[PDB]
């Protein structure tokens, strides 16, 4: 079985040279040209270029001459892509692909280039209306604004709240910081009866809160 | 370089239905074509090599063709999970060059959305910021407009969307809009409303609240 | 005592996974002893030397109670009470036990229309004699096939030409020795230009 094993994703600081990784198994690592392609999140996809292990020889996307240096070390059969001087416009999944053909893929490593401060979340509740209908449906959320960087996890009820749930894809705000909601929608006549706690994790800053969301006062 | 013209851009099918995506080369490319699969993870997979070769391992409903500079992967009965994203892929010149892509979906029957206004928590009007949020829950297709009037006023340049993917279940998605104010500009102002048009509403559906009543 | 050069014409080839046979010119006919002709031959893998003497009337003698794939140095002396001056070293490998590892280092590049670069490695010390670049159009014309047979290993790399322009085929490329081939492997892709 053929496989190429590159890390999830890596956090550059701007204009700071990050060094991907892209390791082979499974094949003659040294009998196969190794690709690198560029995927903006959203995005279409872009050839960088490629290196044959066996000598290191290079054909590059002229578009990439100065922004992505190729090299291989044969001894960790590892094929690694360079990127130099990295600002935002270089964030981006970057997939290695083996073949002239590309006909094994990696899963590729997501860079983020970014120079924000790591930052937990506040979280907000965002209240079931004064108005739900009477024998119809309500909803009600957790607001999660202001942490860095992805991802976050956000369950309902210790992970017993599971239908109904949305948690939206967080956007990235003008300050750099990200923010997302978590909504469930849950029947009118169970509110004030039933708690409703969204549990919110942010790994990477240790924060955790479990935010009760219930009806106003008034 | 040459270009890869991928049509179309966004198809919606149905199950069992039969589809075909086309890229046009802008030179000659020969049979130096690949079509490439991606999954909602990013995983990227080699579906056809060399234009019409299906690669092992790849199901049987798929095949690719040619004719002059057209090249088309057709997928003769949709399968659930088929409903991602496809690519071509040429490499007769350097720097290769791919297609701008193609994303499928599925089509089910119109579902106008739910619609959902929320204030800002007390909590964080002293911190000194204020989000509003609109819901749209569980509408079909995705198309779908939100716009923000606070005391009648429409605003813009204050308020970022979020959506989610297709749902696996019932094929509807939800919709976030969150309009960011100061703790000023928020206080200085009564009506806050969301005003939303989709196909499934026969007219604009407006939700809204008073700040400060109940 | 005595001093006389070694004989030239010296050839030291393998004739089995267990003995090499080492072969020389006739002798020098002014005067013999009797006259002898020895020789000396040592493991390079291992620490292994034996000491042979031979009459010198022959041209040929057969180094026996070898090990497979083993490297071993000769050197040989004309002598008389003896005290030759001895030959320079030879190199020989011992036929392989095994069969031979698949080519390394398999480069494709500079695909035209009608041909492309093959460049490849191979391991010493496997008697390996040809390597062969064999070719099929892909898939269902598994009917027909070319392949270069090289019997020269002191070759890396070959021009593949006259093939069929914007057409796929798969490659192989094997090494052949004594015992067989190289185990069959998976192909690699090679896809030409159209016609400019």
């Amino acid at each position: 079985q053929v496989q190429l094993q590159q890390p999830g994703a890596e956090l550059v600081r701007p204009g700071a040279s990050v060094k991907l990784s892209c390791k082979a198994s499974g094949y003659s690592f040294t009998s196969y040209w190794m690709n690198w392609v560029k995927q903006r999140p959203g995005q279409g996809l872009e050839w960088i270029g490629m290196i044959h292990p066996s000598d290191s020889e290079t054909r590059l996307n002229q578009k990439f001459m100065d922004k992505a240096t190729l090299t291989v070390d044969k001894s960790s059969s590892t094929a690694y892509m360079q990127l130099s001087s990295p600002t935002s416009e270089d964030s981006a999944v970057y997939y290695c692909a083996r073949g002239l053909y590309g006909n094994s893929w990696g899963q590729g490593t997501l860079v983020t280039v970014s120079a924000a401060s790591t930052k937990g979340p506040s979280v907000f509740p965002l209240a079931p209306s004064s108005k739900s209908t009477s024998g119809g449906t309500a909803a009600l959320g957790c607001l999660v604004k202001d942490y860095f960087p992805e991802p976050v996890t956000v369950s309902w009820n210790s992970g017993a709240l599971t239908s109904g749930v949305h948690t939206f894809p967080a956007v990235l705000q003008s300050s750099g910081l990200y923010s997302l909601s978590s909504v469930v929608t849950v029947p009118s006549s169970s509110l004030g009866t039933q708690t409703y706690i969204c549990n919110v994790n942010h790994k990477p800053s240790n924060t955790k809160v479990d935010k009760k969301v219930e009806p106003k006062s008034c | 370089d040459i270009q890869m013209t991928q049509s179309p851009s966004s198809l919606s099918a149905s199950l069992g239905e039969r589809v075909s995506l086309t890229c046009r080369a802008s030179q000659d490319i020969g049979i130096s074509l690949n079509w490439l699969q991606q999954e909602p993870d990013g995983t990227i997979k080699r579906l056809i090599y060399a234009t019409s070769s299906l690669d092992s391992g790849v199901p049987k409903r798929f095949s690719g063709s040619r004719s002059g500079s057209d090249y088309s992967l057709t997928i003769s009965s949709l399968e659930s999970e088929d409903f991602v994203d496809y690519y071509c892929l040429q490499y007769a010149s350097s720097p290769y060059t791919f297609g701008g892509g193609t994303k499928l979906e599925i089509k089910r029957t119109v579902a106008a959305p739910s619609v959902f206004i929320f204030p800002p928590s007390d909590e964080q009007l002293k911190s000194g910021t204020a989000s509003v949020v609109c819901l749209l829950n569980n509408f079909y297709p995705r198309e779908a407009k939100v716009q923000w009037k606070v005391d009648n006023a429409l605003q813009s340049g204050n308020s970022q969307e979020s959506v989610t993917e297709q749902d696996s279940k019932d094929s509807t998605y939800s919709l976030s809009s969150t309009l960011t104010l100061s703790k000023a500009d928020y206080e200085k102002h009564k009506v806050y409303a969301c005003e939303v048009t989709h196909q499934g509403l026969s007219s604009p559906v407006t939700k809204s609240f008073n700040r400060g009543e109940c | 005592m005595i001093g006389l050069p070694p004989p030239r014409g010296l050839n030291l080839l393998p004739k089995s996974q267990t003995t090499l046979n080492l072969t020389w010119q006739p002798i020098f006919p002014s005067s013999e002893d009797d006259f002898y002709v020895e020789v000396e031959r040592r493991s390079v893998q291992k620490s292994d030397q034996q000491n042979i003497k031979v009459p010198g009337n022959l041209t040929s003698v057969l180094l026996n109670n070898l090990h497979p794939r083993e490297q071993y140095v000769v050197r040989a002396r004309v002598n008389t009470k003896a005290q030759g001056e001895w030959s320079e070293d030879l190199t020989a490998w011992t036929l392989s036990d095994i069969l031979p590892p698949q080519p390394e280092n398999i480069k494709i590049s500079n695909i035209t229309h009608s041909s492309a670069v093959i460049s490849w490695t191979i391991l010493d010390g496997y008697s390996i004699s040809s390597i062969t670049i064999r070719y099929k159009v892909q898939g269902k014309n598994e009917d027909q096939h070319v392949d270069v047979k090289i019997k020269n290993a002191t070759i890396t790399q070959y021009q593949l030409k006259g093939l069929e322009p914007e057409t796929a085929y798969q490659v192989d490329i094997f090494a052949e020795n004594n015992i067989g081939s190289s185990n069959p492997a998976f192909s690699h892709e090679l896809v030409t230009l159209p016609e400019s």
